[PDB]
RNA sequence: GGAAUACUGCCAGCUGGGACUGAGGACUGCGACGUAAGUCAAGGAUGCUGGCAUAAUGGUUAUAUGCCGCCCGUCUUGAAACACGGACCAAGGAGUCUAACGUCUAUGCGAGUGUUUGGGUGUAAAACCCAUACGCGUAAUGAAAGUGAACGUAGGUUGGGGCCUCGCAAGAGGUGCACAAUCGACCGAUCCUGAUGUCUUCGGAUGGAUUUGAGUAAGAGCAUAGCUGUUGGGACCCGAAAG
RNA sequence: AAAUAUGUAAGAAGUCCUUGUUACUUAAUUGAACGUGGACAUUUGAAUGAAGAGCUUUUAGUGGGCCAUUUUUGGUAAGC
């Protein structure tokens, strides 16, 4: 017998080999597992792990987010890399001449970028342009902006969004929510 | 680019230089061991001649073997055994002796047999059951290049370097001892010598501090 | 589909995943929302605070067409102009040719001033505006015309 | 593929330790100590033999 | 029935002392507490205002708030299987400064002085504490100390 | 029908399964429960400090 | 009955609802019949729109 | 006085007998013996020989012998129980479908999304094509009347993967998305303060406050599908006395 | 007034030097809190071990327990 100090036969808990059976995505992860094995650059490992991710862990990155990231000092000529979808934003009125590599572009995002004069690139073209991820800038969208995360950790004195179908007066605004009706939360 | 003679000869030459270094180091170790033992013997003799008593220095190193199985262990001794890496019966580890480790041994007294190991039993332990911990894997030593690659930062180049660091409790005893995987001994070949293990050695059992008889037990178990 | 359910894996096993001690009985806590004030109070107060009681005044015969007023922000104001003429209007940042935007025809009732239209004059026609929206439009050099 | 024990297999013993050959050559396992003729004190002997 | 009031089972805990009853001395009011200080909690039974609960007797916390006559103290409390932080408003009669922190501070000061004086020489500073080492060899003389032999004694009644 | 009233048997084992992890410590603990006069001063002091640093490194 | 953190539902199925269940299997056939009725009506009023 | 011997310990001292194992399958490594060629017991067995070439080994099966083996299912702290069901065999025989949902995952499109109420068309319940609406989302907060989200590189500080610069490297500096902690700013509610003015009682600028919101702060949603979980439904199947 | 159990601490989120803000505080640049610049790096501050560390969502079963050593209450006692 062994006095085990840890759980035996436990998985690593990290998703390798993505759950998608998209064949082009499998080709992309084949290319980047080759690059991450044989180039010793941390960029390749990071984008391989990002390629594995599920949809809610790959929020869309807006072109306004891309422009704000390009406004950083010394980051104007970097290649923006989004392992996910690029959506566009009509809340901006000027856009720079960047190069953006991404899994997917919306029609508006692709039109916005090529109208401003930059270019839209797939990740394998990024691989042949910068095999070690030279002069790149990885952008991630906001993970905690989903509607579901509003309800996570619901409890007394949490301020954390009851799960509810209908809203308004007489939908959960009474005893337990104001001092005039018993107690407040 | 023939590349099967030139760098092969260069590698062989570097290997001869490393072997020469290991040889002169082992000669120095043997000389200092025998000088230390003759000095202790002669100091005892001189104290007797002067009419005094030579009190030898307290032991700096103990070897500890787990003697009890894994069932029905109280939590504090169980935690101390896990922290001393005795997670299996007949598992052994070297411990540096300080106040902290002495209080640990007093905590786990009824589940271990421990004592003061000699050079011969340390050498036999490391030679026969010598396994290093290389990126969380138990690797047989079997060659000096493993010890070179994993403990060469702290001047340790060979298996006898590791043995010397263990027996003379040096500045990197902690690193060398943690590099050594816990020793997996068998049951003793002639038995335990007692009808009943789980009394203290003083009461005719097996646990606790048998001082110099740990060499006999460990050599029969190894 | 049936062939992937855990009913298929529970075949051969006695209690079908429902336990031997506590079984699958019919309704061991009541039906529906039974005992919300009694045996189920902790869940009700932890997860649905505000459930019991009445809050405000009643409104007899509510028609949700009296209260129709969809809001539009300034940062999305310029999307109501078609894209082929949007560039021309942004480049000709002038009065006497300011574009006219009918927010009511676009289907909005109030204009709210969230932020940062460009510095071009526009003629915004709306039923309602907020104070900051009117201020930002006039600072850009346009005007708000009230319609009905 | 297989753990060969030193303390048998003098080949792997000489692979691990180059000093073993010359240890066996001068026979340092059986090293004769220099004789010293010192004697303990009378106080030591009477303390040892005291009742 | 059972009884779990606020000062339940606090008889000897909130008893004063032997021959130390009466008014409290003025040094407790003249001590100065700043936010971040490490303090010990020991309730004074004669001051019934601003008392800590019996759980916090013998607990050590950090000051987070200073008011007119009181101090806010943060305690980590084990509830269930994790700790929660608890904020306590205690009058300064139930508070004293902790001495463990200031001993570590004077060790840091001596350690830095030793490091600075040895920086100009390079003499292997040795700044870490070590446990009690096993003792070294020694020679014990019998000059004036010839060993005395002892024997076990026989049984006697002794009443 | 009587039954067991109470025991703490098995409770420390249950707590120590994935139990007695220490709370996370952060730089800048929250300022709630601190004196409102102090907080009212502190906001104005930090606003003035921000203006001074902005004018210095403008 | 009431259990974990889920929204309060109002599924009105406490009457004998299974007696009044109208499944529109006949959507395609009804579309064909509507087109046929339009064709016959146009033929009957043959010049009129 | 000079030895011996016991006991205990050490040898990288020598040597005899017995048993179990032979994983791997070109070479590569570390060594040893030799001036060398080379050889070797050095990163896992080869060499030599015999008998048989068949029911002989072996498999299956019946039996014998040695030792072991209580009746299954179930409730239960506890079942072989002097607890309950079960004489036997075949066939049937129990977590389903639906309405609305939670988390997670895959897919399409994405500030939008949803063709299928309907219309067009058809090789005719299919497939293909489509207008206006409508639903959810893109704004909140108040009981309501109502009001309605940038002081600022859409803020500061701390930590942050990645990237950039210098360096042989170690490291140092710059920028720092997501995310975490904290202090602020903005919108609504509450409590104040109450400017220019005026249908002299209307208007509500400005500045605040241990208050408060399921908010803002360069959108993430919508649709289809799947496991699991929820509620109503006969609702896993069979079972009352009753009304 | 023990033994056994029990709170805290054992550094870089540290220590020291110099000096900016405020509507707080002081007789008062007095202080408080938050701030700008500089110095102290692998023995960076006891031991031993780390098997990865941290974080989140969701859901099953369970909510009759019993036994042993020691502590211990009621009871003459009990397989209470
Ligand atoms: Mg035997
Ligand atoms: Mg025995
Ligand atoms: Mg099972
Ligand atoms: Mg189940
Ligand atoms: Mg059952
Ligand atoms: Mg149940
Ligand atoms: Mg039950
Ligand atoms: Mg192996
Ligand atoms: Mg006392
Ligand atoms: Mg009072
Ligand atoms: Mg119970
Ligand atoms: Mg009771
Ligand atoms: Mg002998
Ligand atoms: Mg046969
Ligand atoms: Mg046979
Ligand atoms: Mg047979
Ligand atoms: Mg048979
Ligand atoms: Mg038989
Ligand atoms: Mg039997
Ligand atoms: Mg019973
Ligand atoms: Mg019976
Ligand atoms: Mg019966
Ligand atoms: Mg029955
Ligand atoms: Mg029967
Ligand atoms: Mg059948
Ligand atoms: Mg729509
Ligand atoms: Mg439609
Ligand atoms: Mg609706
Ligand atoms: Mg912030
Ligand atoms: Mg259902
Ligand atoms: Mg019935
Ligand atoms: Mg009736
Ligand atoms: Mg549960
Ligand atoms: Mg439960």
């Amino acid at each position: 017998g062994i006095d085990h100090t840890s759980k035996q036969h436990k998985r690593s808990g990290h998703r390798t080999a993505p759950k998608s059976d998209n064949v082009y995505l499998k080709l992309l992860v084949k290319l980047y597992t080759f690059l991450a094995r044989r180039t010793d650059a941390p960029f390749n490992k990071v984008v391989l792990k990002a390629l594995f991710l599920s949809k809610i862990n790959r929020p869309p990155v807006s072109v306004s987010r891309i422009a704000r990231a390009l406004k950083q000092e010394g980051a104007a000529n970097k290649t923006v890399v989004v392992v996910g979808t690029v959506t566009d934003d009509a809340r901006i009125f000027e856009f720079p001449k960047t190069t953006v590599a991404a899994l997917r572009f919306t029609a508006g995002a692709r039109a916005k970028i090529v109208k401003a004069g930059g270019e839209c690139i797939t990740l394998d073209q990024l691989a042949v342009r910068a095999p070690k991820g030279q002069n790149t800038l990885i952008l991630r969208g906001p993970r905690n902006s989903r509607e579901a995360v509003r309800h996570f950790g619901m409890g007394p004195h949490k301020g954390k969004a009851p799960r509810i179908l209908s809203t308004g007066r007489k939908f959960e605004r009474a005893r337990g929510r104001r001092r005039s009706k018993g107690f407040k939360v | 680019a023939e590349q099967v003679a030139a760098e092969r000869a260069a590698r062989k030459a570097a290997n001869k230089e490393k072997r020469a270094i290991i040889l002169e180091r082992n000669a120095a170790y043997q000389k200092e061991y025998e000088t230390a033992e003759r000095n202790i013997i002669q100091a005892k003799r001189d104290a007797k001649a002067a009419g005094s008593y030579y009190v030898e220095a307290q032991h700096k190193l103990v070897f500890v073997v787990r003697i009890k199985g894994i069932n029905k262990i109280p939590p504090k001794p169980r935690k101390v055994l896990q922290l001393l890496r005795l997670t299996r019966i007949n598992s052994g580890t070297f411990v540096k002796v300080t106040k902290a480790t002495l209080e640990l041994l007093k905590l786990i007294e009824p589940y271990v047999a421990y004592g003061y190991p000699s050079y011969s039993t340390i050498r036999q332990l490391v030679y026969k059951r010598g396994f290093g911990k290389i990126n969380k894997q138990r690797v047989p030593l079997s060659d000096n290049a493993i010890i070179e690659a994993n403990l060469g930062k702290y001047g340790i180049l060979s298996i006898d370097d590791l043995i010397h660091e263990i027996i003379t409790v040096g500045p990197h005893f902690k690193q060398a001892n943690n590099f050594l995987w816990p020793f997996k001994l068998s049951n003793p070949s002639g038995g335990w010598g007692v009808p009943r293990k789980f009394k203290h050695f003083i009461q005719g059992g097996s646990f606790g501090n048998r001082e110099e008889f740990i060499n006999k037990l460990v050599k029969s178990m190894n | 589909p049936s062939r992937f359910t855990k009913t298929r894996k529970h075949r051969g096993h006695v209690s079908a995943g429902k336990g031997r001690i506590g079984k699958h009985r019919k309704h061991p806590g009541g039906r529906g929302m039974a005992g919300g004030q009694h045996h189920h109070r902790i869940n009700m107060d932890k997860y649905h605070p505000g459930y019991f009681g009445k809050v405000g005044m009643r409104y007899f015969h509510k028609q949700q067409a009296h209260f129709w007023k969809p809001v539009l922000n300034l940062d999305k104001l310029w999307t109501l102009i078609p894209e082929d003429k949007r560039d021309q209007y942004l480049k000709s940042a002038s009065k006497e040719t300011a574009p006219v935007i009918d927010t009511l025809a676009a289907g909005y009732g109030k204009i709210l001033g969230k932020g940062r239209i460009p510095n071009v004059p526009v003629i915004v026609k709306a039923r309602f505006v907020s104070k900051l929206a009117e201020e930002k439009i006039r600072a850009a050099g346009g005007v708000v015309e009230l319609i009905a | 593929v297989l753990k060969k024990n030193p303390l048998k297999n003098k080949q792997v013993l000489l692979r691990l330790n180059p000093y073993a050959k010359v240890f066996a050559a001068e026979k340092l396992g059986s090293k004769k100590a220099e004789k010293t003729g010192t004697k303990p004190a009378a106080v030591f002997t009477e303390t040892l033999k005291h009742d | 029935g059972k009884s779990h009031g606020y000062r339940s089972r606090t008889r000897y805990m909130f008893q004063r002392d032997f021959r130390k009853h009466g008014a409290v001395h003025l040094s407790t009011y003249l001590k100065v507490y700043k936010v971040g200080d490490i303090v010990d909690i020991k309730a004074n039974g004669s001051i019934q205002k601003g008392m800590p609960h019996k759980f916090y007797q013998g607990k050590t916390g950090v000051v987070y708030n200073v008011t007119k006559s009181s101090v806010g103290v943060i305690i980590n409390k084990m509830v269930g299987n994790r700790y929660l932080e608890k904020r306590l408003n205690l009058r300064v009669e139930h508070i004293k400064h902790s001495k463990c922190r200031q001993e570590f501070l004077e060790r840091v000061k001596a350690n830095a002085a030793k490091r600075a004086e040895a920086k100009a020489q390079g003499v292997a500073v040795q700044l870490k504490r070590q446990p009690a080492q096993p003792r070294e060899s020694r020679i014990v003389s019998t000059e004036g100390n010839v060993p005395q032999t002892l024997a076990p004694v026989p049984y006697e009644t002794f009443i | 029908a009587k039954s067991k009233n109470h025991t703490a048997h098995n409770q420390t084992r249950k707590a120590h399964r994935n139990g007695i992890k220490k709370p996370k410590t952060y730089k800048y603990p929250s300022l709630k429960g601190v004196d409102p006069k102090f907080r009212r001063n502190h906001k104005h002091a930090l606003h003035g400090t921000a203006k001074a640093l902005a004018a210095a490194k403008k | 009955a009431i259990s974990k953190n889920l929204p309060i539902l109002k599924n009105h199925f406490r009457k004998h609802w299974q007696e009044r269940v109208k499944v529109h299997f006949d959507q395609a056939g009804k579309k064909v019949s509507r087109r046929n009725a339009r064709a016959t009506r146009a033929a009957k009023i043959a010049p009129r729109p």
